[PDB]
């Protein structure tokens, strides 16, 4: 934006050359990074996959393969990066933007043949049934970073709209709605214990529905005194519906 | 200078300095003046050297001065030091990349890294099969910044040739100072291997248009882009020649104006001493399959050199063009006997004879014309293998129908002739209905 | 006699000779005690195979019949030819019910599905095709085969048809959907015989290569390639690798099966030797010189303890197994 | 596979590039039918979900408007006319001056 507004500025002519060559670097910087978050993306929740499966090696070999193989790639331009984190290092690496596209191109070949080991997941947690591909990649491969979850609890649960962490974010404390609404679980579902995605979140769904069992009983158990009572004071009620 | 960064604590003095410099002009002279002639030329330069030099030379009374290097350190140092008695591999027996050192191969190794290093263009000379590429590659190993191209010439070589590797590993970039051309990739010298220099055809003046063109991009570091009439500069593309001697026929003497450019190596047919070295280091390495045949080594590598001597002197270009026998044949000789050993867990002695002159049948009278020829190949082999081979079963090893054929069974072993052509019928039965 | 362990051991029990041509291939009927020979002669001879006496001849055909075939029943026999043609005999009679025309060259092998109502067929014009058994209509033409198709065989339910060919690949198809499952390509020659593995193999095959049990149950259907590489291959159709290479045949290998019981493989190959591999050890225990000359293809009975081996000179042998 | 509605509601939902800090207005400036209004039913609707044939539902973003730029309604149904507002602008809105 301050590059175009000197454009339009009268005195721009005698600085034109130098205007034009930082537009230039900050469009090349732009196209490289725009394609670089998608790759970083696509290989964070690829590796997962890849690795925190014992049997997708036997059930997609060649395709673990080359996963493989571009992942040794990705590391080593990753350690480049890392030898000279300059922006504009990175950005005159030879044939830096070329990498990316090839990596994009290939992370999408690899992302499209995992359709059916997907779909053979789904069986494992049957609410994943109603998430996509690619939210359902992003599920199972970043498993071990629950803080990007809670964009997709939304799409498996009624209410559920984001989870209770403890400061670790090893252990679920309880679940939380859209309006703020929190259920606290009686039972703790700790993640360390069960390390796999989908057994700690039917371990989840059951101690929501059996938390919620106990809060009923408890509510019962407090509005039966509201019943069969002539006279109901106010600041009781709304403090047992709050 | 290598030395002295190697040194920054002691950089090089003066006196050591002195002696390493004569001591390697008088090395340099003897093989610079002598590089491009036999083995007693050299010794006689070296003889003319040490009756009318002054520098320090070698003690030994015997030992020709071209056989001493010149160390760092600034003492003359044999070059018999740098040959060590290795042991090849079972599996890299007679490969392509192996190189059994030698004394020879050292000394050319060293003169070729040291033209090779200031990118000057050289030619290697000698009879087909003596080892320039073998020496040429070896030497290119010891620099990791150069990709060597090969290019093989014909009677009918242009310079078309050079120009469509030129298209392929280089690329015409514009520059302010005019076109110049360099290899595609960045910090690698492209070396231009041409392994027959000399055929390209004389026209009825006495000249060879792609000899004129290297001689032109060499002199003048680049040519002319017919295409545009514009000037090309080469750079980081150097050129290496091969040839077999001009007074072969089908090869043609070089230009002078040519030559001047180019220093010129004589690589020689290894000697009997030589040849024995590297095939006993190959055999050794080869019958380690068989621990039984170890023994045999020796006996058998003397063998397969007398016979290789004698079908090189009978036979000779005089009586058919394709009569040139070579170190080359050796090296065949020993892979096929090699790959004829490698799935048999045990063989006996008569076993190993019988391949061996099977071998030999097959590389050394497959191109023999006459049958005069032939028989006296028979023969000589039947002799060879009774000299160095003697108390063995001679009737057991030398059956003259000498067949071997992997068609009757999964390893390369002996068949019978009758099995043979049963086995061959019942195939062209198959044959007919199939192809 | 192990109910599944015998193996067949070099006493043979008969030599039937009556064929005038090479006996290209034998089989064993599935219901009765009955067993069917098809040689280069035109003529698909009929024998008993513990008596070992000739019932009758089966003619019909121009040129020499390259396969035979029975259906689960028996009832069925399907035969193809040199002459392009498939004929459907009704084995209770003993008469062509249907001959089927459709292929542009020589017919290499014929199979018949295991629900009965299809015919599968290979031939020299690089195509595999279904015909329907109650019509004799063609309708299916599996393309993709770069040359000659030597055989194709279906597997246990069906749903998938192997083939080899002289392009040195084995291609396994999806019948329902005609796609391409997987090409096996790691034969260095010719491709000659494949075999499915039955399901009563499956837990030791997976055991012998050491494969993780997977998660769904089923270890994947395998199958093997008989090569004139002198060479058998063992594959996983699911992931399309090869689980062992079995060597020791001095010659191009013309048949592969499984022991019934699914412990070994019977193999005949052109070194004029039947050999039984122990592919739990992934070697070769027993050799049997089966023949005087080239042996052309084998059978093993499903329930019965017999081995029945054609071959080129012309005779049919039925071997115990002890 | 995505369509255009389909990916452009997914890239505003992902917000990989702050998509939802914005204000996205998506506007349907054409002709209106049953055949992909009625696909809108439950967007339009209290649901706020473009549900998908392969089960996928997408929230609608509260920062997402969805707008139609129509010269006429004579063939959308009373489903469509039912879950959204109306504006008329008559042709005297907008006069020669
Ligand atoms: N010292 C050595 N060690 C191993 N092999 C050698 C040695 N000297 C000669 N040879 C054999 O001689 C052959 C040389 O042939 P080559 O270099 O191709 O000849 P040219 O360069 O004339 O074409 C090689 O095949 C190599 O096996």
């Amino acid at each position: 934006n301050s590059v175009s507004a000197m454009k339009l500025s009268p005195y721009y002519k005698v600085f034109e050359e130098d205007a034009l060559s930082w537009e230039d670097k900050l469009n090349r910087i732009m196209a490289l990074f725009d394609v670089w978050i998608d790759v970083q993306r696509r290989w964070v929740y690829l590796e997962g996959i890849f690795t925190g499966s014992a049997d997708i090696k036997h059930l997609l070999p060649v395709e673990t393969q080359r996963f493989q193989s571009i992942s040794t790639e990705f590391l080593a331009l990753m350690k480049k990066v890392s030898k000279s984190p300059l922006v504009m290092d990175v950005l005159n690496i030879q044939g830096v933007q070329r990498s990316l596209e090839r990596l994009a191109d290939l992370l999408g070949k690899i992302q499209k043949a995992l359709g059916e080991y997907l779909e053979r997941e789904r069986s494992s947690f049957p609410r994943f049934y109603f998430v996509g591909d690619e939210d359902l990649l992003e599920i199972i491969g970043n498993s071990k970073n629950v803080a990007k979850l809670q964009k997709h609890f939304k799409k498996m649960f009624a209410g559920v709209s984001s989870i209770i962490l403890n400061e670790d974010n090893s252990v679920v404390l309880g679940i939380s709605s859209r309006e703020g609404e929190e259920v606290m679980f009686k039972t703790p579902v700790s993640i360390t214990e069960h390390p796999k995605i989908n057994e700690w979140l039917t371990l989840v769904e059951k101690e929501m529905r059996v938390t919620l069992a106990k809060l009923l009983a408890e509510s019962v158990t407090e509005v039966e005194i509201f019943g069969k009572a002539t006279s109901i004071d106010p600041n009781t009620y709304i403090t047992w519906i709050d | 200078a290598q030395y002295n960064a190697n040194h920054p604590d002691f950089p090089m003095q003066i006196e050591q300095l002195e002696r390493y410099i004569q001591r390697y002009l008088v090395y340099a002279i003897l093989w610079s003046l002598s590089g491009d002639s036999r083995l007693k030329m050299r010794a006689e330069l070296g003889e003319y050297i040490r009756r009318i030099t002054t520098v320090p030379l070698p003690t030994a009374p015997n030992i020709p001065i071209i056989d001493y290097e010149v160390s760092i350190s600034g003492e003359w140092s044999p070059w018999q030091a740098k040959v060590p008695q290795i042991e090849v591999e079972t599996h890299k027996v007679a490969a392509p990349d192996v190189v059994v050192p030698t004394l020879d191969t050292v000394r050319h190794e060293a003169l070729l890294y040291t033209w090779l290093a200031e990118h000057k263009p050289l030619v290697l000379c000698g009879p087909p099969g003596s080892g320039k590429t073998m020496t040429l590659f070896s030497a290119l190993r010891a620099l990791p910044d150069m990709e060597v191209v090969g290019l093989n010439f014909s009677s009918a070589t242009t310079p078309e040739l050079l120009l469509k590797t030129f298209d392929h590993y280089c690329e015409y970039r514009r520059t302010p100072n005019g076109v110049v051309l360099a290899p595609v990739q960045l910090g690698k010298w492209l070396v231009l291997f041409c392994d027959e220099i000399n055929l390209p055809d004389m026209d009825k003046y006495g000249t060879q248009r792609v000899i004129s063109f290297i001689r032109q991009m060499v002199e003048h570091g680049g040519f002319y882009r017919t295409s545009d009439q514009t000037w090309v500069k080469l750079e980081r593309i150097q050129f290496v020649g091969a040839c077999n001697p001009p007074t072969d026929p089908g090869r043609k003497p070089l230009s002078h104006r040519f030559l001047r450019h180019v220093p010129v190596v004589y690589v020689d047919y290894p000697g009997p001493a030589s040849l024995t070295q590297i095939y006993g280091t190959f055999n050794r390495a080869m019958l380690r399959l068989i621990p039984s045949l170890r023994t045999y080594a020796e006996p058998l590598t003397a063998a397969m050199v007398e016979f290789y001597t004698m079908s090189q002197e009978r036979f000779t270009q005089d009586t058919q063009p394709h009569y040139i026998y070579s170190p080359r044949e050796m090296t065949r000789w020993v892979r096929g006997i090699f790959e004829a050993l490698r799935p048999l867990e045990t063989l006996p002695v008569e076993g190993l004879i019988r391949i061996w002159a099977h071998e030999a049948l097959r590389l050394f009278q497959d191109r023999l014309v006459e049958d005069e020829e032939r028989r006296w190949t028979d023969e000589n082999i039947d002799t060879v293998a009774l000299k160095h081979f003697p108390n063995i079963d001679r009737e057991k090893a030398m059956s003259r129908p000498i067949l071997y054929s992997n068609w009757l069974s999964k390893d390369y072993i002996p068949v019978d002739q009758e099995e043979l052509r049963d086995y061959v019928k019942a195939r062209l039965k198959v044959f007919y209905e199939e192809e | 006699r192990d109910p599944k362990e015998w193996i067949p051991r070099p006493p043979e029990k008969y030599a039937l000779s009556g064929h005038r041509s090479p006996v290209t291939r034998v089989i064993f009927h599935p219901v009765f005690s009955v067993m069917v020979s098809a040689s280069e002669d035109a003529t698909i001879k009929v024998w008993d195979y513990e008596t070992g006496d000739f019932e009758r001849t089966l003619k019909g055909h121009t040129d020499s019949v390259q396969d035979i075939s029975f259906d689960h029943s028996g009832k069925l026999l399907a035969s193809c030819s040199a002459d392009m043609t498939i004929k459907l005999w009704d084995f209770q009679g003993f008469e062509c019910i249907r001959t089927m025309h459709g292929h542009d060259h020589n017919v290499s092998s014929v199979a018949i599905m295991p629900n009965g109502d299809h015919i599968v067929s290979a031939s020299r014009d690089k195509t595999i095709k279904m015909w329907e058994v109650q019509t004799g209509y063609c309708v299916k033409t599996f393309t993709g085969h770069r040359e000659w198709v030597r055989m194709v065989r279906p597997n246990q339910d069906g749903t998938l048809i192997a083939s080899c060919s002289n392009d040195q690949t084995v291609r396994v198809w999806v019948v329902a959907t005609k796609e391409c499952k997987a090409e096996l390509r790691e034969h260095e020659h010719v491709v000659e015989c494949i075999s499915w593995a039955p399901e009563s193999s499956y837990s030791s095959i997976s055991e012998a290569t050491g494969s993780e049990t997977k998660k769904s149950g089923k270890p994947g259907p395998f199958l093997l390639s008989g090569s004139r590489d002198k060479t058998i291959k063992m594959w996983d159709v699911s992931t399309g690798m090869c689980l062992m290479t079995l060597v020791g045949h001095d010659n191009w290998v013309r048949g592969v099966l499984f022991h019934s019981g699914g412990k070994f493989i019977l193999s005949c190959a052109d070194d004029k030797t039947l050999r039984v591999w122990d592919y739990k050890n992934k070697r070769c225990m027993k050799t049997l010189n089966a023949h005087e000359h080239f042996v052309t293809s084998l059978d093993f009975h499903k329930t019965a303890p017999y081995v029945v081996t054609g071959s080129v000179d012309q005779t049919v042998k039925v071997w115990e197994c002890r | 596979t995505d369509g255009l509605f389909t990916h452009v509601l997914r890239k505003i939902i992902d917000s990989v590039r702050g998509e939802l800090q914005k204000r996205q207005w998506i506007v349907f400036d054409g002709d209106v039918d049953p055949e992909w209004v009625e696909n809108l039913n439950s967007v339009l609707d209290d649901n706020k979900l473009l549900t998908l044939p392969n089960g996928e539902r997408l929230s609608l973003p509260p920062n997402v408007r969805i707008m139609f730029e129509v010269q006429d309604l004579k063939y959308a149904t009373l489903a469509t006319v039912s879950r959204c507002g109306m504006v008329w602008f008559s042709e005297d809105v907008l006069s020669t001056d």
